């Protein structure tokens, strides 16, 4: 299924158009709701005086095709930003006349134009037209991938079309967008309408467009080549542009007349659908994670929070993690007993934070695999999932498996382990207090013991999203500081998104830690060498972890563990967006501090802009200890 | 043929002095338009007492004579029509509509041999079409906003103007491998007129209400109205006047040096087509959005 709707410009009955349009198979119309020739004074007398109607009835659709079906259009002629005064104040009470009129039929969506690079007046009337009441209508702004002086043909003998190539020049219409947008101070209902041209720019023009609200993509009949047949097609690289605006699930727009004289109207239709499906399925990550692109989650805390029980069925839910812990324990299992000591030795495993007990079961098929025997500690706090263990270890382990209700902290051991297995780690590898957690426990493990994970390592990457910011600048709370959004991690499936630089690691943690230095708090500085111009919104968050020697879990994209899925980017956003020229390098600074009670992150930017300290003293967020 | 469209856009007259009409309904339940033949103009626009007419599909943008009995029309929907009358000048049928344009053509002129026209439309394309093959033979994207006017040279097969809402005033010629050559910063230019007498001067109007007079070979002007200049025709008289059109509901006819000589407010709403008159080359008919036909004393 592909939403695609059909733009026009020439309606001349609306019960006659839209059923037309649909039997061809679009799923909305976009059309202008006055005649787009129709121009109408304001002022001057004596054509402010004109007889109505000014435009069709509302009668002529029902409620629900107002609401699903039709999408506004701004009149041509409306010149907001005109450098002429009367067309200019004629402009603004008709771009607010139409925009009103939009609204009173609760339209969808209302499309306006970016063509030129200064639209300060239009974008005042529309942001004034926003804070005039809290409706739900979405403005779509149609802005050309190519500038239309940019794309023009070098036809005019005095004015050739320069053929110097340069990198920002090429990049002119997003600067449009960019500073429309920000003059309406980032509204939620302003998406783009990105259209595209028969001639595509450079690749990084097009990854210009990478984390912005794209909403729809407008494609005109004239880009459409012609293949044996007469049928119309697209280039191979069109093709490429079609398919990454398939993942943003954007909404197609056909627009202008029918080329191809003999098929039909609705053979652009099929084509793109022929084109979507005709891509690869999703594989399992993907499929798991469709729903939760770009969507918030607190990061969670094991720690001072008690999991639920289908947060445990969640863990469970995935194979390829247990099998690289249960390939962990056999492993060690095998260079710390030998074969002739096969029956004799019996290795202590104790898995700190059992859970509702997946790794007792991976330590069990582990010892199977491995002719070894071992005596299991399931140590886990939460009072809830002891209960599981419990009823387990009754019903199935047996007095192989000791469950203790306890925290791995406090907790006596009556014997010192061979291994500890622990599961403590986030999605920012040390996020779940994973390091203070083992520290407290490496009492109880012997000299010579092995902990698994050995040790695990945090990635930072600088990403550019301006929907993502919007997603955390709309988390204002009521009783709390009003910037403290920014302030804090989230979990969240990272989509609409764009990566300014490779992941470098952050922070790294050794188990068992023999150093006299035993200090979590770290303090790391990163620079990230970006090769684009963008706007810098937050960084993405990854991890690494070493289970035993070669056998390794990891969220790190370029190292991703394939088919595990159980584990979400974090996100550390921060307050201002900044911008980032094509060379510079983006200086980021991380700290892990840490007291008694709470441990916390705080960052920071120094290069190109510095930015003001992210969670001072954790004020906005802190790990419960 | 019952109802006319309140919106009349074109208003033209030929060699035996008929008048065609061109209208649009730019609003209400259906948005169309019609073509109209009156051989008696003081009869106009009532349509009890025409002599031919068609309704049309969309509405009428701009349109112009092929001659004496063909009609070339640029409609919303996109396609360039053209209509020609039987042999009894009783009907009004469609020679071809060929939607070779992708939005409104805004504006068509046809050119000196009358076997070929210019269409600019608000895609940003001008198109050379062949009125005979029924095909367009050019297609050109020069300008970077929406074409407002072309005006085919009056005697020179291979010369157009046109302006677009980028600023440009581009001088064209097909005979040269780069046809357009831009003219010279000002508000928009909205009409283009060339003199019916000297093949290298041109007038053009923009949205701010000023008539300037141009050279070809590279300035007088004059703030003739108070909106946007809808249109320039120039009379047959052998020292020829300027008729010149504006959203200000205003007629104006200017002289050699761009001096207002007659003014007319007779009209209520926006004025959007003159003709002169030609067996009276002291009468000048008007139309406008007002649904009037007025037909003026040019002393
Ligand atoms: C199985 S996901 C991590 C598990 O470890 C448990 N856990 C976290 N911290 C501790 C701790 N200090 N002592 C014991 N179990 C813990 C959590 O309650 C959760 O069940
Ligand atoms: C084991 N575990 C811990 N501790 N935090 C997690 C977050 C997501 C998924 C999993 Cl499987 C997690």
């Amino acid at each position: 299924r592909v939403s695609s709707g059909r733009d026009l410009n020439c309606v001349p009955e609306i019960a006659d158009t839209l059923g037309a349009v649909a039997k061809q198979g679009f799923d909305f119309l976009c059309m202008p709701v006055f005649h787009p020739r129709f121009k109408r004074e304001f002022i001057q007398e004596p054509a402010k005086n004109r007889p109505g109607p000014q435009t069709r009835s509302d009668l002529l659709l029902s409620g629900r095709d107002w609401n699903t079906l039709i999408v506004g259009k701004l009149s041509p002629w409306i010149r907001p930003d005109s450098k002429v005064e009367k067309i200019r104040r004629n402009s603004e009470a008709a771009m607010l006349q139409e925009l009103n009129f939009g609204a009173y039929l609760g339209l969808p969506a209302f499309l306006l134009p970016l063509n030129q690079e200064d639209n300060t007046n239009l974008a005042r009337v529309l942001t004034n037209h926003i804070h005039t009441g809290h409706h739900s209508s979405m403005f779509w702004m149609r802005v050309p991938l190519v500038a239309p002086e940019d794309l023009r043909d070098d036809i005019i003998e005095n004015a050739p079309t320069t053929h110097t190539e340069e990198y920002s020049g090429e990049e002119k219409t997003w600067m449009w967008w960019h500073n429309f947008r920000t003059l309406c101070d980032y509204s939620k209902r302003i998406a783009v309408a990105l259209e595209i041209g028969a001639d595509l720019p450079s690749n990084h023009v097009i990854d210009r467009w990478l984390g912005e609200p794209i909403k729809a993509a407008i494609l005109p009949t004239s880009i459409f080549l012609t293949n044996k047949k007469g049928f119309p097609v697209l280039s191979k690289m069109h093709q490429r542009l079609i398919f990454r605006l398939l993942k943003l699930e954007v909404q197609f727009i056909i627009t202008g007349t029918n080329h191809h004289s003999e098929k039909e109207f609705c053979s652009y239709l099929q084509y793109l659908e022929y084109l979507s499906q005709n891509r690869p399925p999703p594989n399992a990550y993907e499929l798991f994670a469709k729903g939760y692109e770009d969507y918030l989650q607190s990061p969670l805390q094991p720690l001072m929070d008690n999991l639920e029980s289908q947060t445990y069925e969640v863990f469970e839910k995935d194979p390829i993690k247990y099998s690289q812990y249960q390939q962990a324990i056999y492993k060690c299992l095998l260079d710390r007993v030998p074969e002739e000591e096969k029956d004799t030795n019996v290795q202590v495993l104790m898995v700190l934070g059992a859970g509702r007990g997946p790794l007792v079961n991976a330590s069990l098929r582990a010892a199977k695999q491995a002719d070894r025997r071992i005596k299991l500690y399931a140590v886990e706090k939460n009072p809830n999932a002891v209960v599981t263990l419990e009823n387990w270890q009754f019903e199935e382990w047996g007095s192989q498996v000791t469950v203790v209700s306890s925290d791995m902290r406090e907790w006596v051991a009556p014997e010192k382990a061979d291994i500890i297995v622990s599961e403590l780690l986030g999605s920012f590898a040390d996020n779940e207090l994973s390091p203070e957690c083992l520290d407290g426990a490496q009492h109880f493990l012997k000299d010579d013991g092995v902990s698994i994970p050995g040790e695990y390592t945090s990635f930072l990457a600088p990403i550019s999203s301006s929907k993502l910011y919007n997603e955390v600048r709309a988390c204002r709370e009521k009783d709390r500081d009003p910037e403290a959004q920014f302030e804090m991690p989230y979990v969240v499936r990272l989509h609409n998104f764009h990566q300014l630089s490779a992941p470098q690691p952050c922070f790294t943690f050794s188990h068992p830690n023999r150093d006299p230095m035993i200090d979590n708090n770290r303090y790391c500085t990163l620079e990230f060498p970006v090769e684009v111009n963008t706007v810098l919104h937050g960084f993405a968050g990854y991890f690494e972890t070493v289970l035993y020697q070669d056998i390794t879990l990891s969220i790190r994209p370029e190292t991703h563990s394939p088919g595990m899925f159980s584990w979400f980017p974090i996100l550390f956003p921060i307050k201002q967006p900044i911008t980032v020229r094509e060379g510079q390098t983006i200086c980021v600074r991380f700290w892990r501090c840490s007291n008694s009670k709470k441990v916390w992150y705080e960052w920071a930017v120094t290069a190109p802009v510095c930015s003001a300290i992210h969670n001072p003293t954790g004020r906005s967020y802190t790990i419960g200890l | 043929p019952a109802c006319m469209e309140r919106q009349l856009e074109a208003a033209r007259y030929r060699s035996d002095g008929a008048l065609l009409l061109g209208a649009s309904s730019l609003s209400g339940r259906c948005w169309a338009g019609s073509l109209w033949l009156f051989k008696d103009p003081c009869a106009a626009p009532n349509e009890g007492f025409c002599s031919a007419g068609v309704q049309t599909e969309a509405g009428v943008a701009d349109l112009t004579w092929v001659g004496e009995r063909g009609i070339l029309v640029a409609s919303d929907s996109g396609a360039v029509e053209l209509w020609e009358l039987d042999e009894n000048e009783t009907l009004i049928v469609s020679k071809f509509c060929k939607y070779e344009h992708d939005d409104i053509v805004s504006t068509v002129s046809v050119l000196s041999s009358g076997t070929q026209a210019v269409s600019g439309s608000k895609d940003i394309c001008i198109k050379v079409w062949d009125l005979a093959q029924q095909v367009v033979l050019s297609s050109y994207r020069a300008h970077a906003a929406q074409v407002t006017c072309v005006a085919a040279s009056p005697h020179k097969d291979s010369v157009f103007l046109s302006c677009s809402e980028d600023n440009r005033i581009l001088l064209w010629d097909t005979r040269c491998p780069k046809p357009a050559s831009q003219i010279g910063p000002g508000y928009l230019p909205t009409s283009l007129a060339w003199h019916p007498q000297q093949s290298e001067v041109f007038v053009f109007g923009d949205e701010n209400g000023t008539v300037s007079l141009v050279d070809t070979k590279s300035v007088l002007s004059s703030a003739v109205h108070s909106q946007c200049v809808t249109g320039l025709v120039f009379s047959p008289h052998s020292v020829p006047f300027l008729a010149s059109l504006s959203e200000d509901c205003s007629l104006a006819v200017l002289d050699s040096s761009l001096s207002e000589l007659f003014r007319s407010q007779a009209h209520r709403d926006f004025v959007r087509d003159a003709t002169w008159s030609p067996l009276n080359h002291s009468l000048l008919t008007t139309v406008g959005w007002d649904h009037q036909v007025v037909h003026h004393v040019v002393p």
